[PDB]
């Protein structure tokens, strides 16, 4: 009872040392295996835990029962926090990571790390382009008539080109990129537009001038069949079509159905922010809810 | 007769008090062309015979001085117009002997001797009443003249126990006296001058205490100068016209500190108590002076002169003594003059003398209260190693590095806050096995120093030069430790962005120099990055860890499970996850932390 406990304190140490044994040159060379590429110390970290419950054996479970979950979630986390430090590229060590767990689903602990990894790699990236956008869109609401267009132009198109994009596209899991682009026009672009006080004809203008450089670094064709990622860019695109329209082709437009992706409540909005009241903009108004509700 | 027999009546018969001039008959006589009453005549001459002229007025004097004793020149007529040697050089000696000085004295006393008590008087009392320069001109050298009494005198009178010199007219009838003896002596001349060193041998000390002295000095010079090649006095003490020279030169130009009699002493005592007189003399010396080049130029002409040997220190080498002043003047913190005396004998890098100025560094250094560089011992020090540097060089080597060095960090280390206990530089040669104790000690007493790893880290490798404390190669690993500290007070001072960078450059450090570093760093210091990891400021907003640290402190962690003890890498593990779990937590796009 404290036998065991011994024998099962000093095989946690084997493996932790055999976690320690493995060559350096291991993290950093990549072999191709079944095609995926990993690391190549993914398949010596691979026998670690395939030697844990060998070690188990040793003693059986029944003896081991009792701490057996712990220990085998304390030592994924062990060797996650330090291949952590051993990975250069987050994004391989993910992949590392997630071959281990796909090759035994019995490391459960590896999975919710490796995806609470990953949550916070995207949030990072998200937090970058967020402000980003929120400075580049303060800008325009604060200088209409000459903003400057830097951010934009300089340090948001650049960053998803050159570093945000290339460095998802390494996860070789498109959903992830669906995910963003989701984020980036609706969560971001378009729920910061909508809470504008009132958009001005100059910033209308601006706002859509915007979203089409926007456009630009949001485009990967790969996602082309996607829906979510279509519905995104057509709502962006029709959204730059209403920041510069007058009233009467807003509602032939309505007629037309382009504002399929759009609840009622936000083509009422988007007429308030708009548009000046007029009665040309209230009978607009009821009669977009009107044929809405008749649908 | 006989004209004997004429005569001797005359002699007798003629009244006593008749006018000489009554019997000058007798003498032109001479310058050219009851009988038993005899028995009177002889009892009178007592049986003398009367054989002329010259023997006549011998004998008519005395029987004539019987009745009037005041008047002794009474028969001066008699012998003054004399013609050609009717009287004898020896008649006129007699008179120039005896009769006059008589007279003189008598005359000046008011007394009234008869010559034949006068002549018959015991010498010893005879110089006894001529003694209570006219009396030494025309009593006194006439007398010891014709009696030949010279070495007699001179023996009596002119010695230690009549010439004490204790007052300046003693000295000054020294004087007198000596003059006239010698001008009536040319073997009572070697007495007289045996008697002059005799009275300046046991006198001295009196002598120095009187007037003018310099000028008596040379007085008394002048005199000696003449004397002969050897002098012996007293027991069986002999003194050398070269010793005399130079004995007199050293009261004249350098010292009276010693009497003449101790000077003498100092001649035959041995070795050892020659060098204890030649010190004292330097230090008495030395603390009289205006400006003590002044005495050592004296010396120079003396009992320092390498052109000549020393005649009173007779036993001391000229090294021994300026040894001995070198001592004397650094005790005495005159290093100035040490430089001086060191270039003039040509001592540069001499054995003997680096030994001792090195022995006065440690004297110094250890009687220092503070570090600081004002200090008077830290100055002396610090002159001492001047002197070491100056004329030294060679016999130094790499001694010298380390003491200047030393002097160095104990500047430093005097600038700040230390509580080893105020802390002397002597201390710091106590720590010789533990120097890190006193980085320790500073990084805790002065809060800002963690961020002044540079200099904590000159004052650690100074520490281990100037002690000479070995280093093999096992200054990488002293660099780790000392960084290790420097981690661990500034998490004590709640500066966890600076104890990040050193865990980190320490990591480094380690990952290069191999995994014998690595292994090192993990079972030695684990400690420091566990407590790294593991890190609260008091101070933060809500009580909540700042993101940006979260991820920091999780990266230690990870670092640290690679080398950590595998005792310990239950606790690192759970530390790490619970720094994950409450990231995860956090809104990372719109953080309220970090």
């Amino acid at each position: 009872n404290i036998y065991t406990t011994l024998k099962f304190e000093s095989m946690m140490q084997q493996r932790v040392i055999q976690i320690r044994s493995i060559p350096e040159e291991e993290y950093h060379e990549l072999v191709s295996v079944q095609p995926i590429q990993v690391s190549v110390f993914v398949q010596s970290a691979a026998k670690v835990f395939t030697e844990f419950e060998q070690g188990c054996d040793t003693i059986g479970r029944s003896k081991v029962e009792s701490i057996y979950l712990y220990k085998f979630n304390l030592l994924q986390t062990a060797f996650f926090a330090m291949v952590s430090e051993k990975v250069n590229d987050w994004t391989q060590l993910y992949k590392d990571v997630r071959y281990l767990y796909t090759e035994n689903p019995k490391l459960l602990q590896l999975m919710e790390l490796n995806s609470r990894r990953l949550d916070l790699n995207l949030n990072l990236i998200k937090k970058t382009i967020y402000k980003l956008v929120n400075d580049q869109l303060q800008e325009l609401k604060d200088n209409e008539r000459t903003p400057d267009w830097d951010i934009t132009i300089s340090s948001l198109l650049p960053y998803l080109k050159k570093t945000a994009l290339p460095t998802l596209y390494k996860l070789e899991d498109n959903t992830i990129l669906v995910a963003l682009i989701r984020y980036i026009v609706h969560d971001l672009v378009i729920d910061n537009i909508l809470h504008w006080r009132v958009i001005s004809e100059k910033s209308s203008e601006n706002l859509s001038e915007f979203i089409m450089l926007l456009l630009s670094g949001l485009e990967i064709p790969r996602l082309n069949l996607i829906e979510t990622y279509r519905h995104s860019r057509e709502k962006l695109g029709i959204l730059s079509k209403i920041l510069t329209a007058h009233l009467k082709d807003i509602l032939e437009m309505f007629y037309e159905g382009e504002f399929f992706l759009f609840e009622t409540d936000e083509i009422v909005q988007w007429i308030i922010l708009l548009f000046a009241d007029t009665p040309t903009r209230r009978d607009c108004i009821d009669e977009i809810r009107r044929v809405r509700e008749e649908a | 007769g006989s004209q004997s027999k004429y005569l001797e009546i005359l002699c007798v018969l003629w009244p006593e008090l008749d006018d000489p001039k009554n019997l000058l008959f007798l003498r032109e006589l001479e310058e050219e062309v009851y009988h038993e009453l005899q028995e009177f005549i002889s009892k009178k001459l007592n049986n003398k015979t009367l054989e002329n002229f010259e023997e006549w007025l011998r004998e008519r004097i005395l029987i004539c001085n019987e009745m009037i004793p005041e008047t002794p020149l009474l028969y001066s007529v008699l012998w003054e117009t004399a013609k050609s040697k009717v009287l004898s050089t020896k008649f006129i000696g007699w008179v120039e002997g005896v009769l006059k000085p008589l007279d003189h004295l008598n005359k000046r006393l008011h007394l009234i001797f008869k010559i034949n008590e006068w002549e018959k008087m015991p010498d010893s009392e005879l110089f006894k009443i001529i003694f209570d320069a006219d009396v030494i001109e025309d009593e006194l050298a006439p007398t010891l003249s014709y009696g030949k009494k010279w070495e007699t005198f001179i023996t009596e009178f002119f010695n230690k126990q009549q010439f004490s010199l204790k007052s300046d007219t003693n000295y000054q009838l020294f004087i007198k006296l000596y003059y006239s003896l010698e001008k009536g002596v040319k073997e009572a001349s070697r007495k007289l001058q045996s008697n002059v060193v005799d009275i300046l041998f046991h006198n001295s000390e009196n002598l120095f205490n009187l007037s003018s002295l310099t000028h008596k000095l040379d007085e008394l010079w002048s005199i000696l100068s003449g004397f002969p090649d050897e002098i012996t006095i007293e027991e069986q003490k002999t003194i050398t016209a070269l010793e005399m020279k130079q004995f007199m030169e050293f009261f004249i130009k350098c010292s009276t500190k010693f009497s003449f009699k101790e000077i003498f002493a100092i001649t035959q005592e041995e070795e050892s108590a020659q060098l204890a007189h030649f010190s004292s003399l330097c230090h008495e010396e030395f603390n009289k002076a205006n400006e003590i080049s002044s005495f050592l130029q004296a010396m120079y002409e003396t009992v320092l002169d390498i052109s000549k040997d020393d005649k009173i220190f007779t036993r001391i080498s000229m090294d021994e003594k300026l040894y001995s002043i070198l001592e004397i003047l650094l005790q005495m913190n005159e290093f100035a003059y040490i430089e001086a005396i060191i270039e003039r004998f040509d001592y540069s890098n001499n054995t003997q003398i680096y030994e001792l100025l090195v022995k006065f560094f440690w004297h110094f250094f250890n009687n220092a209260s503070n570090g600081l560089r004002k200090e008077p011992e830290m100055k002396k020090a610090s002159q001492t190693l001047q002197i070491i540097q100056k004329h030294m060089s060679q016999r130094a080597g790499t001694n010298l590095t380390k003491l200047e060095v030393l002097l160095e960090i104990s500047d430093k280390l005097s600038h700040y806050s230390i509580n080893l206990n105020a802390f002397k530089p002597s201390n710091i040669l106590e720590y010789r096995d533990c120097p890190l104790d006193i980085i320790s000690n500073l990084l805790e007493l002065n809060p800002r120093l963690y961020k002044d790893l540079p200099t904590t880290k000159s004052l650690l490798f100074g520490i281990y030069d100037s002690l000479s404390i070995n280093r093999e190669g096992q200054t990488g690993k002293v660099e780790v430790d000392l960084m290790v500290l420097h981690i661990d007070y500034a998490l004590v001072n709640l500066d966890f962005g600076t104890a990040y960078e050193l865990g980190k450059q320490v990591f480094e450090i380690c990952q290069e120099a191999g995994q014998h570093m690595m292994k090192a760093l993990g079972d030695e210091h684990w400690l420091t990055f566990y407590q790294m990891g593991k890190f609260v400021d008091p101070n933060w907003v809500d009580n909540e860890i700042p993101t940006e640290i979260i991820v920091l402190q999780m990266s230690i962690l990870g670092r640290l499970l690679e080398v950590c003890p595998l005792e310990e890498v239950e606790i690192v593990t759970s530390q790490w996850s619970t720094l994950e779990l409450e990231l995860s937590a956090r809104d990372l796009v719109k953080d309220k932390y970090a």
